[PDB]
RNA sequence: AUUGGGCGUAAAGCAAGCGCAGGCGGAUUGAAAAGUCUGGUGUUAAAGGCAGCUGCUUAACAGUUGUAUGCAUUGGAAAC
RNA sequence: GGCGAAGGCGAAAACUUAGGCCAUUACUGACGCUUAGGCUUGAAAGUGUGGGGAGCAAAUAGGAUUAGAUACCCUAGUAGUCCACACCGUAAACGAUAGAUACUAGCUGUCGGGGCGAUCCCCUCGGUAGUGAAGUUAACACAUUAAGUAUCUCGCCUGG
RNA sequence: CUGCUGAUAAGGUCUUCAAAA
């Protein structure tokens, strides 16, 4: 099968957030509370629908549909997704997402289009840019590959959605609704069920946790446009991961402090 | 009178099913 | 063959330092006569751009409309803000009863007789949303059998 | 079957019916439970039997000396429910009496109207099939 | 605004309370039947209204047939 | 932050006395909600008679400022502010939101009773606050203490 | 770091238009 149900669970895959901060309607992908204080999930549930959104991914990469994958979030998340990018050739956006990326396709089609044209001007080179206007063209180009380094390989608007944490990615998920595109997610107990279409109840605080939700669907395109897989239908030697650096790991979220009440009085 | 417990506990379910072509 | 119309040209503008900028903002509806209907309100500098604009909004948001006999199937109020717009099945002959934006918005989008009044406000804009709402909450006498597991509307 | 929390009704029996349905149509809420009495269970019957309900249970104290009624709403797979709106029509106060040819027609036929007569209360149809009316309860489309 | 409106900021919740009369009012059983529903009967003058037709060169108009509403009495229904 | 229906209540004590919250295997057995008319209370100012008068201060006098100052500033200053007994019955008397009843996500504090027993913290029943989705609204915003879904009763509104 | 500091005759343009290219 996909996975192993003690591996989600040595993954913790299974935990939320603190139980303050939760989204009630998200109440069916949580068993009844107990004594956890950070929302256990139901594990049974967590693997039918990585199932149904792993097979939808499949299908979508088998019949050439062209996915994003969208994490601007920690700096783990950030290299985790330029590793699948490097991966499977999937079109992605680590830096922030630009307003309008799906809806106002075409000049963002523009700056891609200038970009690609920038590139293959400097790759052609010339004696005519000296220092000072070839410095200028080089900062140019480290820009327009910063920003759009991962949406200058598609020419036409993605046929699906994969975001990291729908709550930081509101708009990514707001652009793909009203564009009526799918959208996968992990939600994590404080996002709205209704904006996302195939929901994946997990983590999304740990590091081990996303990852592996995520090179699991890497693995889906990856086995769709056929290279060997990374970690689905593998076994435990294969599967097993380290905790980055910098007892048990703390997924609490804490810094209360900072939310004062909003400037006022007279 | 009507209790069948049907049991339809599966909000929020996906509506698309599989990418095609035209 | 997607017929228009326009229902509003208003001449909103702004103040800035010294002089005020003048915008015309039109209130167009798009629709086939067959089922398709949509309305675009759209602010230019100039009447043409204006309607381009708005003619592009319209397209953009079509909704799908569905008829019985050429009419609407059951009584309805639409509410939209303050403007409360009351529709009411007709039989073949009547024609449009309706007058201004309610009657554009029928006649594009197909209805050949329909009762209507305007019970609220007289804002074009408003009284569109309203009509809109009423003619999107109806029910189909299929959906309703559906849920209610009767007969394809059978007694 | 056992409760926790108390349970009761306002004084009003159509209408603190409507209230509870419209309520738990209005927040998804599938279950909900009141007092009953012979009205609410015959209109509820009734309900049941029109399949805007799933089901509706009766249910005795272990004294036999309260009743109360628990009912549930018929809810599709995408959880939209079949009740779209529900009116009251003969409230406290001023009671509305119509003879059959008054008798309404809700929404076109898609609706029902639920009439007691004389013979418990009845769908608007079969009050026109058999041809007499009386006391009209509420709106249910 | 009975059908068919409102009272935080646009006109409109008495400064607050104790409250007679009035209005409304928990659940079950029985009786009667004042409200409610329904059948028969009498009447609601003629003209007028609506539908059909005839006659004025057609019409306006005239004539002719049908056409309700309420009350009373009597016979049933018993859900509210 | 607590109490009362509102006005309102803060040095200590005694006496007399009103209501409320929680749990009830107890009792009466619909005796309840609202309330035209009626009655009771009702900040401060004001009135009448008798006391009291430290401080403050309408009216009043003077010195300043000012084009003028019958005002803002200063120095004095009567009624009044205080008590008892009788009236007046008005306030932005405001939550600008009548009372009662049933239902409708959640999160964070705080106050009281009850369950456990160091505090702290957990649960239950209520009071008082903040944030907040459905829902409502012209918008601001309200949002289980509703301005939401509905019922009952009273009062009130109909351009300046 | 609080001095002082008052007034401004009447009526008025200015959007013609989107039918459309
Ligand atoms: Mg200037
Ligand atoms: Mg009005
Ligand atoms: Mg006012
Ligand atoms: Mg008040
Ligand atoms: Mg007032
Ligand atoms: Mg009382
Ligand atoms: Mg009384
Ligand atoms: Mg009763
Ligand atoms: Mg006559
Ligand atoms: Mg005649
Ligand atoms: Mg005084
Ligand atoms: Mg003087
Ligand atoms: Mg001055
Ligand atoms: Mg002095
Ligand atoms: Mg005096
Ligand atoms: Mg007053
Ligand atoms: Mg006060
Ligand atoms: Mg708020
Ligand atoms: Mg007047
Ligand atoms: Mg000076
Ligand atoms: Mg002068």
């Amino acid at each position: 099968e996909l996975v192993s149900l003690a591996k989600l669970g040595e993954m913790r895959t299974h935990v939320g957030m603190v139980k303050r901060y939760w989204n009630p309607k998200m109440g069916f992908f949580i068993e009844p509370e107990r004594k956890h204080n950070n929302d256990h999930f139901v594990l049974e549930l967590q693997r039918q629908s990585l199932q149904t959104a792993y097979n939808y991914v499949k299908e979508v990469a088998q019949n050439n549909g062209q996915i994003l994958f969208v994490g601007t979030k920690n700096d783990y998340v950030k290299k985790l997704v330029n590793n699948i990018a490097k991966r499977v050739d999937v079109a992605f956006i680590t830096q922030r997402w630009l307003g309008g990326t799906l809806t106002n396709f075409k000049t963002l089609s523009i700056s891609i289009n200038k970009l690609n044209k920038l590139v293959e001007k400097q790759a052609e080179n010339a004696a005519d840019l000296t220092k000072k206007e070839n410095l200028m063209l080089s900062r140019e180009i480290e820009r327009l590959e910063k920003f759009f380094g991962g949406v200058k390989s598609l020419k036409r608007l993605p046929n699906l959605l994969i975001v990291d944490d729908p709550v930081y990615e509101k708009n990514a998920v707001a652009e793909a609704n009203i564009l009526r595109i799918p959208v996968v997610a992990l939600c994590n107990t404080n996002t709205n069920p209704e904006l996302v279409d195939f929901i994946i109840p997990a983590n999304n605080h740990q590091p081990q946790s996303t990852c592996l939700l995520m090179n699991l669907l890497a693995d889906a395109v990856a086995e769709a446009k056929a290279m060997p897989t990374m970690f689905a239908y593998k076994p435990d030697e294969e599967i097993q991961i380290e905790i980055p650096q910098k007892k048990q790991i703390t997924s609490q979220r804490l810094n209360i402090t900072r939310n004062p009440e909003v400037l006022t009085r007279e | 009178m009507g209790n069948f417990d049907s049991v339809q506990a599966n909000p929020y379910r996906p509506r698309f099913k599989r990418f095609n072509a035209e | 063959e997607f017929e228009e119309r326009i229902v509003k040209l208003k001449r909103i503008s702004k103040t800035t330092k010294g002089g005020r900028n003048m915008r015309f903002s039109v209130l167009v509806v798009v629709g086939n006569r067959k089922g398709k209907i949509g309305y675009g309100i759209a602010k230019a500098l100039e009447v043409p751009n204006a309607i381009k604009k708005a003619i592009k909004a319209a397209h953009n948001s079509l909704h799908t409309i569905e008829i019985h006999k050429g009419s609407i199937y059951h009584e309805v109020i639409g509410r939209s803000g303050a403007s409360r717009v009351l529709l009411k099945p007709a039989p073949q002959g009547t024609g449009i009863i309706a007058g201004g934006a309610i009657r554009a918005i029928i006649e594009l989008a197909g209805y050949s007789d329909i009762y209507t009044k305007n019970l609220g406000r007289n804002t074009p804009i408003n009284m569109i949303h309203a009509t809109m709402d009423g003619i999107l909450k109806q029910l189909s006498p299929r959906r309703v059998a559906i849920l209610r597991n009767k007969n394809l509307n059978e007694l | 079957i056992t409760t926790t929390k108390p349970i009761k009704a306002h004084f009003d029996p159509v209408a603190d019916l409507l209230t509870k349905i419209n309520n738990a149509r209005k927040a998804k809420l599938m279950t909900v439970t009141t007092i009953a009495s012979k009205l609410k269970i015959a209109i509820l019957e009734i309900l049941v039997k029109e399949g805007y309900l799933a089901n509706f249970q009766v249910l005795e104290n272990k004294s036999k000396t309260k009743r109360i009624v628990t009912f549930n709403l018929k809810y599709t797979q995408r959880r939209i429910p079949s009740i779209n709106g529900v009116k009251q029509i003969s409230k406290p106060g001023l009671r509305i009496y119509r003879p059959f040819e008054k008798l309404p027609l809700v929404l076109n036929g898609l609706g029902i109207a639920i009439i007691s007569t004389s013979d418990g209360v009845m769908t608007d149809k079969v009050a026109r099939l058999k041809k007499i009316g009386g006391e009209i309860l509420a709106y249910v489309w």
